[PDB]
C-alpha cells in the first residue's frame, strides 16, 4: 500500500497507479503462483550424470 | 616317426606354451563386471530407441 500508489505530482516510476485518489487506495488482496520450468529424466553414465 | 632333431622339438614347446597361452586367456578373465553398466542407479536404463525387448 505505500509503494503501488502515487499521489498527484509524485514519482510514478516504481507505482501502479497514479492519481487524486492515490492517498484513499489499497490492496485488497495480492496472490501468486510459482511455476518451475525444467528438464527430467537426468542422464546417467559410467561417470554418472 | 621320422622326427627330426631340430626346429620341431622347438615346436613342440611352441605348441604348450601356445596352448596353456590360450588355456590362461579363456580362463584368466576375472569372474567379474566386465559386462559394465557400471552405474549404480540404473533401474530404468535405456540407452537406445523406444520399443524393446526382453525375451523373443
Amino acid at each position: 500500500n505505500n509503494t503501488a500508489f502515487a499521489a498527484v505530482g509524485a514519482n510514478p516510476l516504481e507505482a501502479i497507479y497514479q492519481g487524486a485518489g492515490a492517498a484513499d487506495c489499497e490492496f485488497e488482496e495480492i496472490s501468486y503462483t510459482v511455476y518451475q520450468s525444467y528438464l527430467d529424466q537426468l542422464p546417467v553414465g559410467q561417470n554418472g550424470y | 616317426m621320422d622326427k627330426k632333431k631340430l626346429l620341431y622339438w622347438v615346436g613342440g614347446g611352441l605348441v604348450l606354451i601356445l596352448i596353456w597361452l590360450w588355456f590362461r586367456n579363456r580362463p584368466a578373465a576375472q569372474v567379474a563386471s566386465n559386462w559394465e553398466g557400471p552405474p549404480y542407479m540404473t533401474y530404468n536404463q535405456p540407452q537406445a530407441g523406444s520399443v524393446t525387448l526382453p525375451v523373443a
